[PDB]
């Protein structure tokens, strides 16, 4: 979705800079949230 | 780092990649990306391939599971980029290390 | 913050539910076999008779 | 006679890049599939093969 | 973001009520064999009534 | 300057209106869940009553 917005806006404003690829890291969720996703792994386990 | 779809980040220690260049490829590989096409096309593109793998799975999957299948899907994903992009360089083969998990998902286990 | 406290509020008591009827059944079929046992007592007590 | 060709596609250090950078893939994928029972005990006389 | 912990909290009993239920079938299947020994003990108990009323 | 806290202050309890409002729906849906269960409870507790009566 960004690289096809960026290359959306720069197709007419700068034609001929071509962006052919995009890559984003995984973010960094808070720590309360991140926490119990690891509690709910933490049930998956639990069940076996 | 790989995102499973739990929502658990487990790092993968160690991905290599085996590849090879077919010598008539080499003027237009070198005039395309330079002598850093490795990094310019395989090592940079690995980390984002590997999270979007895991982002359609769950940490059972992929760190026992599917594990015979990570590396298989992490090759076709790098081969079918560089086939149309630079043709002559092939990944060989692939290889990754077992994914490191939180201490409490490991002491359950 | 109340509109997703209420389902987790939910789950928590369906999860209670399932237990309470896992805990039914459970009381049901010993108490089926207690009362084929108790069957058996009375044959061995009209042979006793 | 295969020693030629061998030394050309790969450098005199060949074993290294051809047995023993797989040996561990190639294990971690085995134990992927068995039990610790059956890799500790049971299927043990069947890893080498 | 007490709001974003309630949505992951729903998943955590998600998972949580298989790990009940699993409990409670366990010592559904304990309770069970409890009354199954009970009732097996009970036939050996009578069979030894009989023999003694006939003593 | 009272006179102008008390004008905010109404639109506070507006807003409590309705999470309090949320917060006791939230409770009635706990309590038919509840009495849900009770009855679910009864009908296996009963279909036992009537094979017990039948032995
Ligand atoms: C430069 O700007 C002009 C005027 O808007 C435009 O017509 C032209 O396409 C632009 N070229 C590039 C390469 O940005
Ligand atoms: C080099 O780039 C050109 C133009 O994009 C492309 O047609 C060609 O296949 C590329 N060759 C290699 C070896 O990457
Ligand atoms: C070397 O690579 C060529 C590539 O065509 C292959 O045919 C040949 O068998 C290889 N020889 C070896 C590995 O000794």
């Amino acid at each position: 979705n960004l690289k096809l917005a960026l290359q959306q806006d720069l197709t007419s404003m700068a034609p001929g800079l071509v962006i052919q690829a995009v890559r984003v890291t995984k973010p960094n969720i808070p720590e309360a949230i991140r926490r119990n996703y690891e509690l709910m792994e933490s049930e998956k386990t639990k069940l076996l | 780092p790989c995102g499973t779809s739990g929502g658990v980040m487990i790092y993968i220690d160690r991905i290599e990649v085996v590849n090879m260049l077919a010598p008539y490829a080499v003027f237009d590989i070198v005039r395309n990306y330079t002598a850093d096409y490795d990094k310019t096309l395989i090592f940079n593109k690995i980390h984002h391939e590997l999270n979007q793998f895991c982002s359609a799975h769950t940490l059972q999957e992929v760190y026992i599971e599917l594990f015979d299948q990570i590396d298989e899907n992490l090759k076709q994903a790098l081969q079918k980029d560089l086939n149309l992009m630079a043709p002559g360089l092939t990944i060989q083969a692939v290889r990754v290390t077992k994914p490191k998990i939180p201490e409490a998902i490991r002491r359950n286990f | 913050i109340a509109a997703q406290k209420q389902k987790v509020v939910e789950k928590e008591a369906e999860t209670e539910r399932k237990k309470a009827l896992i805990e039914a059944e459970k009381v049901a079929q010993v108490a089926e076999i207690t009362y084929g046992q108790k069957v058996m007592e009375k044959e061995t007590e009209k042979k006793i008779s | 006679n295969a020693v030629y060709d061998i030394v050309k596609n790969y450098t005199a250090d060949y074993d290294k890049a051809l047995i023993f950078n797989k040996i561990h893939h190639e294990l971690n994928q085995f134990c992927s599939v068995h039990t610790l029972q059956e890799v500790y005990i049971e299927l043990f006389d069947q890893i080498d093969e | 973001e007490l709001m974003e912990a309630e949505k992951t909290k729903l998943l955590i009993a998600a998972q949580k009520q298989k790990v009940v239920e699993k409990e409670a079938e366990t010592e559904r299947k304990k309770a069970v064999i409890e009354a199954e020994k009970i009732a097996q003990v009970a036939k050996i108990r009578f069979q030894q009534k009989v023999m003694e009323k006939e003593t």
